[PDB]
């Protein structure tokens, strides 16, 4: 298998130390060898870092798609109040509460501390269930459970599921790096990201990033 | 012990193993009676002297109430306990939900189950909260969801579990794994079902008697 | 004016698209057909160098 | 007319996508062969 | 209940997290399982993390009460000037030096770089003493020499001494989690924390935190 | 067992002198040893006081929840006339009878002596059944039957069943103390208890309890 083994696609091509680090040689998806700081020399530390990285990845995908979708929909044909994920949170305070999708006949949400309380309760439930195992599946694998919340059932074969592991991790690392890009653009330009894309495609040589290079001057 | 006719002639095919069994057959609609089978007549008009059916021909096809797999008519006969228990339980559960829902809707909103459609096709106001839907989309969503539910409930092959399914999803609290406790719960559920079906029939007769609300009739009753 | 009409002649718009509602349908058909094809990829011939030619 | 126009684009792009993903779907091996 | 051992009071209640870090098994005060990052697999590293946690806890204890108390006293029965600890470093530059308790009859220390020099010399000496011992009792435990530090001496009985360790560490965790809160309140609203508590008791349902949310909006 | 046994938690905990009145060492739920007057040194008298306390508890829970409910429903979405148990008894003589649930379409009851007679007959029957046990439940246990009026029946595991006994007794003592609080508040302020709690949340420092301290002067 090309993706993991003694001959995987390492993180610098021919320049990846001519050797892996001695504490990881394949056997897990997404292994390229980039641990140059050496923070995961102990195997339980390394297992905790996988168990943290995969959850950050699976949150970063949804955090990316939820920060793309309203800038598409409101600029195309709908109304939101504000679609940019700066002011997506400030829609409760605005005029009559948060109209989901811009429709004062569905949710029409007010009472922000009540929404906070519902979030705290339900996320405590699911983040306890992910650790111990509760309803709709007994806790058997902390990262790859594979039970009745996976209805289509693609993880039956070992090899195709072993490839889909690497697909999930590659999309995860990309989603994390993109969300870091969203956050730094949000700090610097103060505009929406798809708005930044439409501003960059008009004049790529002068609206690049270097126009915003003297903002943080002492 | 507690029959509808207390110590009289009991029907032969009713004993008491079923929970709400009180020996109730003046009509005998659940009878194990057989069916005289008559063959097909000589419908071959190539030759002369065609004939007719056959009188007392077959051994009359001893009736069975075993549930098959065919999605159209699974039980293969209607007159039997292995259909009538399920029909009584399903009619009773729908009647319980409907008889509770009419009273709660009349108490909260003030509109009858009769006149609820006239006030809900113009505005989808669940207790006056203005849902965005319209009647066509309601019919589409209702038909597809209740149809998926019914096609998924017919798929069970156990004649016990087609009305008493058990497992994990529907018995959330697992209070029916006992023998006598679950028998008492079934013989309570069947009595509450028999009450609710008769009272929704009473709702229908009050609706026939020139309008009601199950409390609008009481507002008529007010003096 | 007197009446109502799209006025789409002589505009010069990509794919004749006027509404973005009209624009989404292209991707909404193309992606689902691509997804059905990409599922159907299971029962086809995938290979290293088993090429169909002279 | 827009209700018609969505439907026309839907039918046209359905048949064109069926065409393209038909010919990508292993065409020159569904012959009598050798 | 049972403070350390097998039956310690692990968090999440019923959600008993039974993939716990198997190298934290009692024997030390405050074992609930915060190695989700797993940063303490090595025993010497874990020992250094206790040796840093307890010092941070005790310094946060000593820093918290001095940031609560003078605003309370200036509200109740004294006057200080800038009671809130923002310009606590600026009250020396206010006139010529700080007057403690609001009284110009004590030290009135000028020469702030000389006071810095005295503080640097004394703290360098005591932190050099704390590592490898010296006078005021030679160190045998780095976490608790305690011999010259106890004129009362309640460290006799071992079970009560372990329970005092547990109470000490829980109070220190609360002190650190409160000082982080005072830092965040200081950054967000720039007021006194007791003034913030007075504002919240005046208006709980509106002036909660979310009115102070659109302040750092970049544009 | 932390709850009852040789080492239960008594009415003074660490200061419980290692001594109750020595004629009782556990064996029943709710035992802390607080018979300071020694009112139950005889064992049959002690049994009668259990048989009386459990009935007072099981009525006290229902009384507490019935006192709590209608002010909450009147606050939420209804009106009841006077939704407070001062004048809930006087709601019969209002205009045309007592309209249950604030609705003059259901019960609309009059004829208080007839309602009293129905109450007397039905309570006589069910209290006599609770004494001896006739049909529809045979008399087998004085306090803990476990029969056809107990559909769930959690008396299978005996230790958890004793834990539920302890929970019932703790809720019973709480319900009795709360109902005595409701009675004393009803004597003093002449207002509903939820309205009193609203007054205290409006003004804790002046409307605490000592505002009504100069009331019963001679
Ligand atoms: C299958 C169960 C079902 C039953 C029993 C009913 C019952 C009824 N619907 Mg109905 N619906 C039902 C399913 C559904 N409805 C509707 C949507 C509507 C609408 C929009 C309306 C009704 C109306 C009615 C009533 C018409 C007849 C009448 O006035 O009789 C009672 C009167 C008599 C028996 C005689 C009285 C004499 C005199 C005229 C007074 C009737 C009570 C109509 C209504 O509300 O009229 C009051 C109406 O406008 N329904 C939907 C779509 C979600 C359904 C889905 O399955
Ligand atoms: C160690 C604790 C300590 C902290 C956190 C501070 C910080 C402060 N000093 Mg102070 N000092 C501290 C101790 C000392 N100071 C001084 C001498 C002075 C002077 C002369 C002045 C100050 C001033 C200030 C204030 C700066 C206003 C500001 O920028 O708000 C922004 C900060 C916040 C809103 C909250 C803090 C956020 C963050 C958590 C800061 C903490 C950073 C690190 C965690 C601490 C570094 C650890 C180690 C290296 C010390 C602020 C209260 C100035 C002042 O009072 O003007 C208003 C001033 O003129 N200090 C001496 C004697 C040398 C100290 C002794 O240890
Ligand atoms: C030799 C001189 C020496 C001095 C001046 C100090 C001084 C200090 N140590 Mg330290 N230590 C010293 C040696 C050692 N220490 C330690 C281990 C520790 C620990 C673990 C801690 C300290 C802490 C402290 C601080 C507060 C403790 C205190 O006095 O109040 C508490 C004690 C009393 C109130 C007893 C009363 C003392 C008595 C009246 C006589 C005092 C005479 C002094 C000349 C007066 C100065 C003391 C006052 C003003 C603070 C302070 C900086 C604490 C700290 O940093 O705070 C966050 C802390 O946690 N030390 C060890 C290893 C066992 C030492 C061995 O040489
Ligand atoms: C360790 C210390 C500890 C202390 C001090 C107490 C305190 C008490 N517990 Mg207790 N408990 C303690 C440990 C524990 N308790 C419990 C669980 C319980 C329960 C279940 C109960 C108690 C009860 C009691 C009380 C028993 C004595 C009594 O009847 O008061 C009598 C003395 C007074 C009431 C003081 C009266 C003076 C007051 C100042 C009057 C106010 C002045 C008015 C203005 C006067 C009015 C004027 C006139 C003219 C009308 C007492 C208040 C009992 C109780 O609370 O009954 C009420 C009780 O049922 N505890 C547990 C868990 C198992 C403990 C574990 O450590
Ligand atoms: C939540 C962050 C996070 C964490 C914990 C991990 C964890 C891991 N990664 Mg990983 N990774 C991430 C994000 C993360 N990844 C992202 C965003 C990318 C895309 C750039 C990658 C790309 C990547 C490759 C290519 C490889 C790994 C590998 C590994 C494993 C060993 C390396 C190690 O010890 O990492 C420890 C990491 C941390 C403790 C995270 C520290 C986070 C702090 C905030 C510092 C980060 C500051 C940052 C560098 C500043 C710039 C940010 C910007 C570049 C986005 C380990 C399981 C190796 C492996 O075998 O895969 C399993 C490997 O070859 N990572
Ligand atoms: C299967 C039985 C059944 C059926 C067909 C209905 C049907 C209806 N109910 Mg209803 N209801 C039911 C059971 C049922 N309910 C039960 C069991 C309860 C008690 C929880 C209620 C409590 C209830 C209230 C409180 C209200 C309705 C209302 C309505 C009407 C419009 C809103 C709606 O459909 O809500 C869909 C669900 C969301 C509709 C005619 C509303 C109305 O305006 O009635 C005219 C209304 O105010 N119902
Ligand atoms: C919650 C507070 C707390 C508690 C329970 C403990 C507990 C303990 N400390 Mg300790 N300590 C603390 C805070 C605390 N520490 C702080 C803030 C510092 C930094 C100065 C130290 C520095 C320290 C040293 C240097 C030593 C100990 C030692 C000990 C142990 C034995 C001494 C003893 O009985 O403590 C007495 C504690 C109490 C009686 C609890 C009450 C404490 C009161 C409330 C403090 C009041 C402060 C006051 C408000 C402000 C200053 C006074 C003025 C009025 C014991 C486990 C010794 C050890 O490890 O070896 C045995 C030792 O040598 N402690
Ligand atoms: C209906 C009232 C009632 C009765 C009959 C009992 C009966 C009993 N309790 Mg009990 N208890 C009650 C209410 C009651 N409790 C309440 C409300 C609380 C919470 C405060 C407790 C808390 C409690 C504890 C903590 C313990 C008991 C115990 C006992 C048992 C032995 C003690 C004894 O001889 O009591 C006989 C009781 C009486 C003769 C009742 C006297 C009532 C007098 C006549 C009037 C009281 C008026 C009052 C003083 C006015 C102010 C009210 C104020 C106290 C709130 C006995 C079975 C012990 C036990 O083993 O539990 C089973 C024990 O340790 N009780
Ligand atoms: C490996 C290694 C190795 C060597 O040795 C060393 C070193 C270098 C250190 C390392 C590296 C590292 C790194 C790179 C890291 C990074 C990370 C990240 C960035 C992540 C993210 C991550 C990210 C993430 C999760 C994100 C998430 C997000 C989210 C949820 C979002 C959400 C949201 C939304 C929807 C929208 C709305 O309106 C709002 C909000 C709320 C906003
Ligand atoms: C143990 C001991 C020991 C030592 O040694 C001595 C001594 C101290 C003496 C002792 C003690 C005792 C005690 C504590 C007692 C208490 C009691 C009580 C409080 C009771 C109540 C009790 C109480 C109770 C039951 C209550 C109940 C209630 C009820 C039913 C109610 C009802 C109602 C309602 C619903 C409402 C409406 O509208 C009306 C009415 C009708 C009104």
């Amino acid at each position: 298998i090309e993706f993991y083994g003694p001959n995987r696609a390492k993180w610098l091509g021919p320049y990846s130390e001519n050797a892996t680090p001695a504490y990881l040689t394949g056997e897990f998806p997404g292994d390229y060898g980039w641990d140059t700081a050496g923070l995961s020399a102990d195997p339980e530390t390394f297992k905790r870092y996988r168990e943290l990285e995969l959850i950050h990845a699976r949150w970063a995908m949804l955090g990316a798609l939820g920060c793309i979708t309203p800038e598409l929909l409101a600029k195309s044909g709908t109304q939101f109040g504000e679609a940019v994920w700066f002011k997506a949170g400030a829609q409760i305070f605005s005029e009559g509460g948060l109209d989901y999708l811009g429709n004062p006949s569905l949710v029409h949400a007010q009472n922000i501390v009540a929404t906070l309380a519902v979030q705290v309760i339900l996320m405590g439930l699911v983040e306890g269930y992910r650790v111990n195992g509760g309803p709709a599946g007994e806790g058997l694998d902390p990262l790859y459970p594979g039970e009745s919340f996976d209805p289509l059932g693609l993880a039956d074969d070992p090899d195709t599921f072993a490839e889909l592991k690497v697909k999930e991790i590659k999309n995860g690392r990309l989603a994390m790096f993109s969300m870091f890009g969203f956050f730094v653009q949000a700090i610097v330009t103060g505009k929406g990201p798809i708005q930044n894309l439409d501003d960059h495609l008009s004049n790529p040589t002068v609206n690049n990033a270097f126009a915003f290079a003297t903002k943080f001057t002492p | 012990d507690a029959l509808w006719l207390p110590n009289t002639t009991r029907p032969e095919w009713l004993d008491g193993s079923l929970p709400g069994d009180r020996g109730f057959d003046p009509l005998g609609l659940s009878k194990p009676s057989e069916f005289v089978v008559i063959g097909v007549d000589e419908n071959d008009q190539n030759a002369a002297k065609n004939n007719k059916g056959s009188v007392e021909a077959i051994v009359q096809a001893t009736p069975d109430e075993v549930s098959s797999e065919n999605r159209l008519a699974p039980y293969s006969e209607v007159f039997g306990l292995a259909r009538f228990r399920e029909c009584e339980l399903i009619h009773g559960r729908w009647a319980m939900l409907a008889c509770l829902g009419a009273l709660v809707a009349e108490a909260t909103t003030g509109v009858s189950w009769v006149e609820a459609g006239k006030v809900e096709l113009d505005g989808a106001s669940y207790a006056g909260l203005s849902l965005p839907f319209s009647i066509t989309q309601l019919i589409w969503i209702e038909v597809i969801l209740v149809g998926g539910a019914e096609f998924y409930r017919n798929s069970e092959t156990n004649p016990e579990k087609r009305c008493y399914p058990g497992g994990v999803f529907d018995p959330l609290k697992l209070a029916s794994e006992d023998e006598e406790r679950a028998f008492r719960l079934k013989t309570a559920e069947i009595k509450h079902a028999r009450l609710a079906m008769v009272s929704f029939f009473g709702y229908g007769v009050q609706a026939l008697s020139t309008g009601e609300g199950a409390l609008g009739s009481l507002a008529k009753f007010a003096d | 004016l007197v009446d109502e009409r799209m006025n789409g002649d002589g505009t010069g718009r990509p794919f004749g698209v006027n509404d973005p509602v009209l624009g989404w349908v292209l991707l909404g058909v193309f992606g689902t057909m691509w997804a059905i094809w990409f599922i159907g990829q299971k029962d086809l011939g995938d290979f290293e160098d088993a090429d169909d030619g002279l | 007319m827009l209700t018609l126009k969505i439907f026309v684009y839907t039918v046209v792009t359905f048949f064109v996508c069926l065409f393209i993903f038909g010919f990508l779907s292993n065409d020159p091996a569904r012959n009598p062969g050798k």
